[PDB]
């Protein structure tokens, strides 16, 4: 219904090659051009390349010439780019936008997005570690791959004073973040807490008790 | 039947280093998908080559070119000099298409005689103009375009014989240009062959014929005075400027001698400019005459005109006026 | 070799206050080339002006931009609280730095905690400590780890987006070490500076 789908996250190697794809539903794919870029996690947004649907001319920018390949599939209406030579730099989200030619350049659609992520380690599930102790309590998600994970509190029960922290990498290449939670002496005393984990690309449903 | 501005637009490549391509990047959109030529039946317009305003925009999208890309290191003029730095690049011609603006359209004559003032039978509307290669060139037209039925003489009035006239090529004449490498840098050549140049400037003077019924047999001759730019045949090759003497071309394998030039005298504006020393090697330049630019001595005799780039573009935007949509 | 450059870096505003984000060309660039695109955190780019000067379709009437040449202004008049979001500046092919917005509040005391390590970690081999200060706005305090009388390099700080119900920033910073050099020392302090706080608050265990 006029939408921009983009494929799956992707985890790859050093020195892989990596294939997403952009399929074009609802408007007439031929008549406009396709664009590719990417943001890495927390900076600013780069224009990586454009396709002609139409007649299948591409444009890359100098930083990727020759190890970035774009291709486009008319009868499936869908755009592929491929990028060769991947490296922990090329960890990003990559989106695709459309422009219809005009005076003015800009992008009207945007993709979802897909989650590109590059490094030496393989899929790892992570390892929940209570942090026990109005007093606080959280959970330690230690020790994971990729970054995609979230944490819920009593299966959703338990919302207010919520905070969960972005993560940050380890140097041995695996992700770390903490969730906690604020509770007065009461409820602390009186009622139950827990930690709910979820690392989807792991499938790995953990819930950990936490008490004083 | 209005005039506005309009926008530059090119398959340019943004990871190439010509010169060319680094300004249309950044200065210029990409071309148009699907192509909206439509033809109106039936439909008898005025168009004017001379007093067209999409001239001087393409004019001015050139200056900002070259002085963005192409910089001088020293320049010259009567009240103020300035100085900067000129970094040598790479510099070959690219096909840039003028569209017009949202809201307007580009009236098309569709006839190759079409004498380039006066009334068009058969014309067709576009979106945008084709591809055309901005080559700044003195006295000869390079990589243009050719007329499609026979050779066209056009001008605003062959009675003024200040008027130049401009003529386009029936089919492209190759010329190749190189500086090759020995010693004395300057020294250069360009060679044409020299049959099928006489037989083109046979051509070009059966025309002129036509136009001047009793057709006295005439003879064409090198330009009589003023700055090196409009006697000479001049033009960018790689980067550097060569001065080539046309003595030969207008009177085997004709050859003509080239010389790289430091200082020249710019177009842009009333002054001159030097660039930096030329570069070591081989310079290969190959590229198709379409064209000539010539001017009638009073009194018949014609000799080599130029040095006023608009020409050169009315020569490109003669068929294609800008109006508005009914 | 252009490069657009966003000013400010961060600008800090309250809500009904106009506030002017520029954005400036190294070379002069073209007038109808350029656009601008707010990013909410955790969404994607959305489009709020294109051709330097003109609301894109639906765009709210309050955003408007302008200027020509080399500097570019992106206004904001009347902020609620749904604007404070990143903005970035694009031209054709090459987008700016971009332009964090944070929205104006008073300055709140961080709410310091230190966690010890669970047990379970310890028999893991490894030992990760936690020391959180919640709810504090300026964004700038710093946790120092000291054991008694001072820790670099093993400190590993995370920052939450601006809290959306009361508008403050929380920082949990943790350091992991060996568990050996663990039981060797004991004792461990977070020390926490703050301007709202009148002297670096330590807890330690
Ligand atoms: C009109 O058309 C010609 C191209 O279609 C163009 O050609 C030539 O011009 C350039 C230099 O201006 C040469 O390009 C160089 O090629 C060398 C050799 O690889 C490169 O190393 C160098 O850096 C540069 O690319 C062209 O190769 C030459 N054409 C051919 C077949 O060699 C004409 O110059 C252009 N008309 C005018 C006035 O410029
Ligand atoms: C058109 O050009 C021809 C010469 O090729 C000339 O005879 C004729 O007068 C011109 N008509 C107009 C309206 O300029
Ligand atoms: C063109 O020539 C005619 C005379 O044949 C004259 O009426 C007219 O003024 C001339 N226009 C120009 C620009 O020379
Ligand atoms: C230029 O020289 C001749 C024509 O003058 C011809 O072989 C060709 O057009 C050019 N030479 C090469 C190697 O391209
Ligand atoms: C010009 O083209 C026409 C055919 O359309 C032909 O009669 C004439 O011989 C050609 N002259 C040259 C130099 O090609
Ligand atoms: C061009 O060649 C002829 C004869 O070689 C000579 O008379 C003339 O001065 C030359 N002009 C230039 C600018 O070299
Ligand atoms: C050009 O023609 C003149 C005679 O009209 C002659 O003196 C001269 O040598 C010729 N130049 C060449 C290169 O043939
Ligand atoms: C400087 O002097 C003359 C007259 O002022 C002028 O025509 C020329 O274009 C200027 N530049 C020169 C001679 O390089
Ligand atoms: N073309
Ligand atoms: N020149």
């Amino acid at each position: 219904q006029v939408q921009l789908v983009q494929s799956g996250a992707e985890v790859k190697k050093p020195g892989a090659s990596v294939k997403v794809s952009c399929k074009a539903s609802g408007y007439t794919f031929t008549g406009y051009y396709m664009n590719w870029v990417r943001q890495a996690p927390g900076q600013g947004l780069e224009w990586m390349g454009w396709i002609n649907p139409n007649s299948g001319d591409t444009n890359y920018a100098q930083k990727f010439q020759g190890r970035v390949t774009m291709t486009r599939d008319t009868s499936s209406s869908t755009a592929y780019m491929e990028l060769n030579r991947v490296r922990s730099d090329d960890t990003a989200v990559y989106y695709c936008a459309r422009w219809d030619w005009g005076q003015y350049w800009f992008f009207d659609l945007w993709g979802r997005g897909t989650l590109v992520t590059v490094s030496s380690a393989s899929t790892k599930g992570p390892s929940v570690f209570p942090l026990a102790p109005t007093a606080a309590l959280g959970c330690l998600v230690k020790d994971y791959f990729p970054e995609p994970v979230t944490v819920s509190w009593n299966s959703g029960a338990l919302t207010s004073g919520v905070h969960t922290f972005p993560a940050v990498l380890q140097s041995s290449g695996l992700y770390s973040l903490s969730s906690v939670v604020t509770v007065p002496s009461s409820s602390l005393g009186t009622q139950t807490y827990i930690c709910n984990v979820n690392h989807k690309p792991s499938n790995t449903k953990v819930d950990k008790r936490v008490e004083p | 039947e209005a005039t506005t501005t309009l926008f530059c637009a090119s398959d340019a490549k943004a990871y190439d280093t010509e010169c060319h391509n680094v300004w249309a990047t950044h200065a210029c959109v990409p071309t148009d998908p699907n192509p909206q030529e439509v033809v109106l039946v039936n439909v008898t317009e005025n168009f004017n080559m001379w007093k067209n305003d999409m001239v001087e925009q393409m004019h001015e999208d050139i200056i900002s070119l070259w002085d963005q890309c192409l910089k001088p290191c020293v320049k010259l003029t009567n009240t103020s000099v300035i100085t900067q730095a000129c970094p040598k690049v790479s510099f070959e011609p690219i096909p840039i298409h003028y569209c017009a603006p949202a809201g307007f359209a580009i009236l098309k004559c569709n006839n190759k005689t079409f004498n380039g003032t006066g009334p068009c039978t058969n014309v067709s509307t576009v979106q945008c103009t084709h591809g055309i290669r901005p080559v700044v060139s003195t006295q000869l037209l390079l990589n243009g375009s050719l007329a499609e039925e026979e050779v066209v003489i056009r001008s605003v009035n062959f009675t003024d014989n200040a008027k130049t006239i401009i003529v386009q090529l029936n089919t492209s004449v190759e010329i190749n240009c190189t500086r090759p490498n020995n010693g004395n840098m300057r020294q250069a050549h360009c060679n044409i062959s020299r049959a099928k140049w006489n037989n083109t400037l046979k051509q070009i003077a059966s025309k002129l014929r036509e136009q001047f019924g009793n057709n006295k047999t005439i003879i064409f001759k090198q330009s009589s005075g003023g700055d090196p730019e409009i006697v000479t045949h001049s033009f960018n090759c790689g980067g550097e400027f060569f001065y080539c003497n046309s003595t030969q071309l207008f009177n085997d394998t004709i050859t003509l001698p080239c010389r790289i030039k430091q200082i020249i005298n710019m177009w842009q504006k009333v002054g001159k400019a030097m660039y930096a020393p030329p570069i070591s090697g081989q310079i290969r330049c190959s590229s198709n005459i379409t064209g000539l630019l010539l001017t009638r001595d009073g009194g018949e005799i014609f000799r080599p005109g130029g040095g006023d780039m608009r020409d050169n573009w009315r020569s490109e935007l003669y068929k294609y006026k800008v109006v508005k949509i009914e | 070799e252009i490069v657009l450059t966003q000013s400010p870096g961060t600008l800090s505003l309250s809500p009904g206050e106009r506030a002017t984000l520029s954005c400036r060309a190294s070379q002069s660039v073209r007038s109808s080339y350029l656009a601008w695109y707010q990013q909410k955190p955790g969404q994607v780019p959305r489009l709020l002006i294109y051709g330097a000067s003109s609301r894109a379709t639906g765009i709210p009437d309050r955003f408007s931009g302008s200027g020509s040449g080399t500097d570019f202004t992106l206004t904001i008049s009347r902020l609620e609280p749904e604007d404070f979001a990143v903005y970035y500046c694009q031209h054709m092919y090459t987008f700016g730095q971009g332009t964090k917005l944070e929205i104006k509040r008073t300055v709140a005391a961080p709410s310091v905690f230190i966690f010890p390590p669970s047990d379970e970690q310890l028999k893991s081999g490894t030992a990760s400590v936690v020391c959180l200060l919640n709810n504090f706005y300026p964004r700038e305090a710093k946790v120092q780890w000291k054991v008694d009388n001072l820790q670099s390099g093993n400190s590993q700080e995370s920052v939450t987006e601006q809290d959306s119900k009361d508008s403050t920033y929380s920082l949990s910073s943790t350091l992991t070490l060996s568990k050996a050099d663990y039981e060797k020392h004991k004792v461990y302090a977070c020390e926490v500076t703050h301007q709202g706080l009148s002297s670096p608050v330590t807890k330690s265990f």
